C-alpha cells in the first residue's frame, strides 16, 4: 500500500514557458492530476472515493505545486549549464516521491530518485541522509544537498505528511481502495500456421497488480511474448499468455499477490 | 559543508587573527561580510580570477585572501574593540546576476575587553519542584550560567546520556548584568519540559553544557586567576522517586 | 535518448457486435515526447480524440492510454497509429479479437 | 499529501 | 534597499507580512535569506526575472511590484517556529558581477502561540548542593525588564513539547538579593502558591 | 552455479599503452587471472581443483586475451568520439561475460553487460536477441550490432563454450568448488559510553555468498539505522559477516540475531 | 572457458 | 565521473597475540584507481605490500584485497592508509579488536 | 540493418534501373562498387556531403546497360570514412542478367526421396532439383514441417551450366538434406523446397505465347 | 594503387592451420584491410589492421602481422573455424583530400574437407512421386581428397550436420558407369 506523486515537465525553446504535468496513486488507482495548459489550474478530483472532502484542501493541495512549476523553471537554467548546451536543449525532468507504509501503520520505508534525460540525476536511499549523484555535473548537487540539512527535512515530511495524509485517504477509501478484484480466465485451442497451435491464458480485470503469469510444470520462458504493464481503462489491469506447441502436442502458471 | 574555523575565537586589542572558511567543493566566488548589529556588511570583497574582484575603501588594515584549491582565510592585522564581531563567508560557482552563494556557519567572536576580564561561567541545576509536579504532570528543570563574558557558550542538554531537542529553549539574548562602561556578565537561562513521570523516574540524568568555545592557551595571562582558554564545565542531575 | 515507442491495441470487455465495448491503446517507455496520436476507423482521423495521464514508470519511461466510445463490426478497420519524432514513418495496429 | 519543500538544483 | 520595519510581530492566525523595499538603477534583482538563531544564512526566496508572484519555500512567497518598488515577502501560514532575522538586498550590475546581500538590520518576527487553555502557574525552583540559591501564561504580555540589576527574572520565553504537541510560555526567576513579578501582568486566576520567601 | 569472466581495462594517455586486468569467478572463488605488466604474460591458474588441465588449456586460454588487450585500444579512438574528448581521457571500459547454469545442468540463463566510465554503454537481455544502449552515443553501437548478427554469435558462444566449460569446472571441482562451509558464530555483550550496550553477532569464514543478518528483537524485523559496509573476503575466497546495534543499558536480551544462509545447515 | 568473439565498439 | 573510496580494517580469525593473524584492507568500490595502498605499524610504510585481483562489482565499482601473515601484540598501533584522487589527503584507520 | 531493395532484379538491355540502399542510421559516407568476378571493383562512386538524400538515402541510376555490366553491386555506410575507420556493407543487390526477355524460364522442381538402401545406415537423403532455370537468381532454402533448418542443407556456390551455346544456358542447382533415418520412416514430416524466384516484375513488355516472367511461387512436395 | 593476392584458391583440411596471403605497394602510411564475403551475403570485416602492434588481432580466433621484409600482411590462424568457405580478399586505402577511405582483387577461397569417423563409401539411386520415371542417382561418405551434356552428377559437396556433429559427405547424380571421372574406393557399397 503506497502513495507516489508522480511529477514531470517538458520544455518549449522559443515557444513559452516550460510545461508541467503531475499524478498521483495512492494504492494504484489515479486520484490527482494537474497540467500547465489546463483550464482548472486546479487538482482534479477524478476518484470515487476521494471526493467528499473540504474545498479548502482541494483548493490549494499546496496551489503553491503552481509555484514548484515554476521552479522548475529556474532549475533548467543551471541544468543547461551543467549538460553544458546553448539554449535549445528540450529535456525532461522528472521527480519521483513516494510514501509507502506498512499494512498495519507503520511507516516501512518512504522513497524518492529524480532523473534528467531518462538518466539519473540524484536518489535517496535505504534508510536515509545519503546522495548517490550519477554525473561529473550532480556531484555538486549531492554535496549540497549534504550542506543545508537536506535529508533531514525530507525525513520530517516523510515521517509526517506521508504517514498522516495516507492514512487519511486508507480511512477514506473503505473498500474502493482495498477490494481485491480477482481476474477471470478463459481460453481456446486457437490453431495456428499448419501444423501448431497456440494456448494463450486470459485474465482481464483484477486488480490489485502484480499477477504471475508464466510458461507439465516447467517453464520453458525462451523466446518474446506480453508488451507491458496494460491498463483496461479505468484502473484495473490485464495480462494474457502467449506459447507455441505443435499439433496434437499442446499441453499456465496463475499467481496473484491478491489470488484467492 | 562551507564549514569554518575557529568557530568561536577571542583576541584582545590590536593582533592580526588567523580565521579560515572552507568551501564545499569545486567554486570559485567567494564573499566576505560582517554581520554585527552595527553598521551594516558592507560587503569586504569578492575575489575572482585569482584576483580581488570588487573592493570599496578601507583603511589599510582589513586584507584577505584565499587558496588555489578554494580555501579562504581572513587576517585582520589590527583590531578596533567592536569592529570584530561576527564575520560570514560564501561561496558560488562563478558568481553570475542568476546565480546567489552560500553562507556559512560564520566566526561568531565576540571579544573581551582585555584578557583580565575573561571569566568562567558558574552554573546549577534546578530541580523541579512538587507544585509543578503533583497535578500539572509536566517537570521544569533549569541550568543557569551566572558570571561568563563575553557571549560565546553554546548551551545544549544531555538528556539520559544522549540528546534530544523537546522541551529544551534559550533566548536569543543574555539578559546583560548591570551596564558598568563596557564591561558586564550574562546569565542566559535555559529550561527543561519532560514529562513529569520523566522526572520521578530515578534513572535520568540531566547535565548543562555551558562549555566555553571561543579561548585557547595560546595567550599571555599571568594573572593570579586561571587561565581563560576553552574550559570544560557542566551541570549534573537525577531523578526524584516519590 | 530516444527509447522508440512500444504500442499495442489490446481491447477491452471481449469485442461483441451485441454490445459496446471501448478500445485502448496504450503506449510503454518514452523520451521526448512532441507526441500526437489519433485513433482510425478505416482511416483518416476521429472527433473522440480523449488522452489521459501523461504519467511515466520505474524505468524513467512515460506511458500512456486512450478511450473511444464505440461498437466493432465484422467490416470494418479500425486502428491507432503511432507517431513520434524518433520515427520519420508512422505505424499501425490491427484491432483483432486475439490479441 | 503534497509536499512543499522545492529542491532547488 | 532598506526597509522601515525593524521589528515585526504576528501570532498563530495570521499569515506572515514583512516589507522590502529597494531602489536601484537598470534592472534591479532582488535576493531573500533568514538567519535561524545563531546558525547559516540558508535562503528560502529567490527573484531573478519573469512571474510576479515569485515562488518560494515551505509557504512563502514574493510579488514584484514596480507601484511600490518592493515585494513585501508574503506568506499565508507560517510554520510554528519561522522566528529569525529575514532581510532582502539588492545591488547592481557591475563587471563579472555583484550579488551582494546588502540588507540593512533584517526583521525578526516572533510566532507567539495561543492555544489549548493556557493555565497561569508561577513558581520557584531550588538548586542540588548549596540548596540556598534557587530560581503557561497568557500570549499577549509586553515584553518588558528587570527594574535594577538585582532579583533576576528571565527574558521571553516560548517553547514546545513534541510528545502531546502542548507548551508552555513560562518564567523562571533566580533573586540575586538575599530577600518579584512587579512588571509582570499575571491575571488573578494564577496557581502562584506564593513561593516568594521559600 | 556460476561463471563469469570479468574483465577491466584503464588508460593512461601519454604513457604508453594501456593496461588490462581480468579475473575469473566459477562459483566464487577466483581461479584465473591476467595483466599487462606482469612478466609470466600468460594465465595464472590460483585453484586447488582447476591446475593439472593440459598445458594447451594454460598456455592459449585465447592468449588472444592480450589480442583484446589492443582491441580494447581500438575502441578508446571512437569512444574518445562518442563522449567527445581530445585525447587526454584516462578512463576505464568494464566488460562482463557470464553465464549461469542451473542445479541439474540446464543453461538456465547467461548474461553480458558493459559500461563505460562507470555508466552502462550497452547490455543484454532476458532471452536474448536485444540492446538497450543507454545513451546518444551508443545508439550508434546498437545499431551496428543489429547490423551483422551479434546476438546470434553471441547466443552461441553462451549455449556453447560459456556453459559446456561450466560443466567441465564443475566436474573438476568435486567438493573444492561445493562444499559449503557455515558461518560460526560468536558474540559479546560489551557497554557503551554511559547507559547503552552494543549486541554484535559475529560469523566468520563462510562460504558460499548469498547470507545476510538482520537485527531481530522479540522477533519483529527492526531494520533501524545499522551500519554495515560492504561483503569482504577473509583472505582466502572465505567470505565473513557482523552485526551493530544500539540497545539501552539493562535492555538487552530482547534483541536478536537473525541468521538465514542458502546453505545454511 | 573464454569467449572469443572479440567484440568491436 | 570521480566516486569517493571506502575503508575497512577487518581481522582475520580472532586476533590472539599467541598466534598468527592476517591484516585485511578490503577497499570496496571505486572509479579511476590511481591508487595507492600501504598497511600501517606504528607508523611509516612497510615492505609487506600484497595485492590482489583488481575486480569490479555489480555497481560497476573495483574492490581489492590485501594480506599479510603477522602476529600481533597488546601495544601496537597498527592501520591501514587510503589514498585516491578524489581526495586531498588520505585516510587512516583503527584497527580496533571488535571490528 | 543496412537493407537494400530491390534484392534481386532482372533488366533487358538498354534502360535505366533504380536501387536502393538504405543506410543502419545516422551517417555520412555511403560507398558503391561491383562485386562481379569479372573485371575489378573500380571504386565507382559516392557522395559527401551530398557532394544521396538528406536523410542518408542512396539510390543508383545506371541509364545505360552493356550486357555483363550489371552483376552485382554493393554499398556501404560509415561515419566520414577516416584513414582509421570502417563501413559496414549492405547484401547488395545481386542481379544476375538475362539476354533477353524471351529467354526467362521458369524452374522444373522434382523432390528425390531416399531410396531403402540409404537401411542400415541410419541416415535419410531427400534431393529437390531446379531444372532448367535461367538466370541463377534462386534463392533455394529447404521447409521441415513448416519450420525453417539450416542442419543437413547445403547448395554448391556455382550451379552447373547446361550445354555452353553462345551466351546463354540454364542450370540445375540442386540441394539435399541428410535427416535422420526415422526422421523420413515417419509419415508426418512433410519438405517442400524453396526454388522461389526472386528478380523479375511484372513490369515488362513480355509478348510471347510462354507464361509472363515475373517473381513467381514454385514449390515442391514431400512426405 | 596496387594490391595483388598471387593465390587464386587456397585449399586446407581440418588439420591444418589456415595460411593465405597479401601484397602491396603503395606510399606514404599504408592501411590494410581484410573482409569475408560468405556465400552470397554480406561482406562482415573480422581483420582490421591499421598501426600500432604488428600481431594485429582478429575477430574469433583469426590474425594477422605485417612485415616490411615482404609488405605482406597473411591473414592466418592456428585452427581455422569449421566453415570458413568465402572469399578472403585483402585491401587498402590510399590517402586522399578527406580520406579515400575495398580495393583488393578477387581474393581466395578455402574449403575444409573434413576428415574423420571411418568414411563408409556408398552410391545409391533415388526416384521422385508423380512420374517415377524420372531417377537421380546418390554417393554416401566418400574420402577428403577427390578433386559432356549429359547425366550430370554435382559440383563439389561438403555438409556437416549438428545432430553428433557427424558428416554426410555426398554426391547426387541425375541423368553406376556415371561415376567415370570418380576414384571411387573398391569398398564402395555401390549395389547396382
Amino acid at each position: 500500500h503506497s502513495m507516489r506523486y508522480f511529477f514531470t515537465s517538458v520544455s518549449r525553446p522559443g515557444r513559452g514557458e516550460p510545461r508541467f504535468i503531475a499524478v498521483g496513486y495512492v494504492d494504484d488507482t489515479q486520484f490527482v492530476r494537474f497540467d500547465s495548459d489546463a483550464a482548472s489550474q486546479k487538482m482534479e478530483p477524478r476518484a470515487p472515493w476521494i471526493e467528499q472532502e473540504g474545498p479548502e484542501y482541494w483548493d490549494q493541495e499546496t496551489r503553491n505545486m503552481k509555484a514548484h512549476s515554476q521552479t522548475d523553471r529556474a532549475n533548467l537554467g543551471t541544468l543547461r549549464g551543467y549538460y553544458n548546451q546553448s539554449e535549445d536543449g528540450s529535456h525532461t525532468i522528472q521527480i519521483m516521491y513516494g510514501c509507502d507504509v506498512g499494512p498495519d501503520g507503520r511507516f516501512l520505508r518512504g522513497y524518492r530518485q529524480d532523473a534528467y534525460d531518462g538518466k539519473d540525476y540524484i536518489a535517496l536511499n535505504e534508510d536515509l541522509r545519503s546522495w548517490t549523484a550519477a554525473d561529473m555535473a550532480a556531484q555538486i548537487t549531492k554535496r549540497k544537498w549534504e550542506a543545508v540539512h537536506a535529508a533531514e527535512q525530507r525525513r520530517v515530511y516523510l515521517e509526517g505528511r506521508c504517514v498522516d495524509g495516507l492514512r487519511r485517504y486508507l480511512e477514506n477509501g473503505k473498500e474502493t481502495l482495498q477490494r481485491t478484484d480477482p481476474p477471470k480466465t478463459h481460453m481456446t485451442h486457437h490453431p495456428i500456421s499448419d501444423h501448431e497451435a497456440t494456448l494463450r491464458c486470459w485474465a482481464l480485470g483484477f486488480y490489485p497488480a502484480e499477477i504471475t503469469l508464466t510458461w507439465d510444470g516447467e517453464d520453458q520462458t525462451q523466446d518474446t511474448e506480453l508488451v507491458e504493464t496494460r491498463p483496461a481503462g479505468d484502473g484495473t489491469f490485464q495480462k494474457w499468455a502467449a506459447v507455441v506447441v505443435p499439433s496434437g502436442e499442446e499441453q499456465c502458471h496463475v499467481q496473484h499477490e491478491g489470488l484467492p | 559543508g562551507v564549514t569554518q574555523t575557529p568557530r568561536y575565537l577571542i583576541k584582545t586589542r590590536g593582533q592580526q587573527v588567523t580565521l579560515s572558511c572552507s568551501p564545499i567543493s569545486g567554486h570559485r566566488s567567494v564573499s566576505w561580510y560582517q554581520q554585527t548589529p552595527g553598521q551594516g556588511l558592507q560587503f569586504l570583497f569578492e575575489y575572482f580570477s585569482e584576483t580581488q574582484r570588487n573592493k570599496g575603501n578601507f583603511p589599510g588594515r582589513f586584507s584577505g585572501r584565499q587558496f588555489s584549491n578554494s580555501r579562504s582565510e581572513m587576517n585582520v592585522s589590527t583590531l578596533e574593540l567592536g569592529d570584530s564581531a561576527l564575520y560570514l563567508c560564501a561561496s558560488s560557482l562563478a558568481g553570475d546576476l542568476g546565480t546567489e552563494a552560500f553562507f556559512g556557519q560564520g566566526t561568531r567572536l565576540t571579544v573581551v575587553e582585555d584578557l583580565k576580564n575573561v571569566f568562567p561561567p558558574e552554573v546549577a541545576v534546578f530541580e523541579p519542584s512538587e507544585a509543578e509536579i503533583s497535578h500539572t504532570q509536566k517537570a521544569t528543570l533549569v541550568c543557569l550560567a551566572t558570571g561568563f563574558y563575553p557571549d560565546h557558550v553554546e548551551l545544549s542538554w544531555w538528556v539520559n546520556g544522549k540528546e534530544v531537542h523537546s522541551g529544551v529553549c534559550t533566548d536569543p539574548q543574555p539578559l546583560k548584568e548591570q551596564p558598568a562602561l563596557n564591561d558586564s556578565r550574562y546569565a542566559l537561562s535555559s529550561r527543561l519540559r519532560v514529562s513529569a513521570t520523566f522526572w520521578q523516574n530515578p534513572r535520568n540524568h540531566f547535565r548543562c553544557q555551558v562549555q566555553f568555545y571561543g579561548l585557547s592557551e595560546n595567550d599571555e595571562w599571568t594573572q593570579d586567576r586561571a587561565k581563560p582558554v576553552t574550559q570544560i564545565v557542566s551541570a549534573e542531575a537525577w531523578g526524584r522517586a516519590d | 535518448i530516444q527509447r522508440t515507442p512500444k504500442i499495442q491495441v489490446y481491447s477491452r470487455h471481449p469485442a461483441e457486435n451485441g454490445k459496446s465495448n471501448f478500445l485502448n491503446c496504450y503506449v510503454s517507455g518514452f523520451h521526448p515526447s512532441d507526441i500526437e496520436v489519433d485513433l482510425l476507423k478505416n482511416g483518416e482521423r476521429i472527433e473522440k480524440v480523449e488522452h489521459s495521464d501523461l504519467s511515466f514508470s520505474k524505468d524513467w519511461s512515460f506511458y500512456l492510454l486512450y478511450y473511444t466510445e464505440f461498437t466493432p463490426t465484422e467490416k470494418d478497420e479500425y486502428a491507432c497509429r503511432v507517431n513520434h519524432v524518433t520515427l520519420s514513418q508512422p505505424k499501425i495496429v490491427k484491432w483483432d479479437r486475439d490479441m | 499529501f503534497t509536499s512543499d519543500y522545492y529542491q532547488l538544483y | 534597499v532598506a526597509q522601515p520595519e525593524d521589528q515585526v510581530n504576528v501570532a498563530e492566525g495570521n499569515p506572515l507580512t514583512v516589507k522590502c523595499t529597494y531602489s536601484v538603477s537598470g534592472n534591479p534583482y532582488l535576493f531573500w535569506y533568514v538567519q535561524y538563531p545563531n546558525r547559516g544564512l540558508q535562503f528560502l526566496l529567490k527573484y531573478i526575472t519573469g512571474d510576479n508572484l515569485v515562488k518560494g519555500s515551505y509557504g512563502f512567497e514574493a510579488e514584484f511590484n514596480k507601484s511600490q518598488t518592493s515585494f513585501h515577502l508574503k506568506k499565508p501560514s507560517a510554520l510554528v517556529s519561522d522566528s529569525a532575522l529575514y532581510f532582502c538586498a539588492v545591488r547592481v550590475v557591475t563587471s563579472g558581477g555583484s550579488y551582494i546581500p546588502t540588507f540593512g538590520r533584517g526583521t525578526s518576527l516572533i510566532v507567539h502561540p495561543y492555544i489549548q487553555n493556557p493555565d497561569p502557574a508561577v513558581y520557584q525552583l531550588r538548586d542540588s548542593k548549596s540548596s540556598d540559591k534557587s530560581v503557561d501564561f497568557d500570549s499577549q504580555t509586553n515584553v518588558s525588564q528587570s527594574k535594577d540589576s538585582d532579583v533576576y527574572i528571565t527574558d521571553k520565553c516560548v517553547l514546545d513539547m513534541r510528545s502531546m504537541d502542548f507548551k508552555s510560555n513560562s518564567a523562571v526567576a533566580w533573586s540575586n538579593k538575599s530577600d518579584a513579578f512587579n512588571n509582570s501582568i499575571i491575571p488573578e486566576d494564577t496557581f502562584f502558591p506564593s513561593p516568594e520567601s521559600s
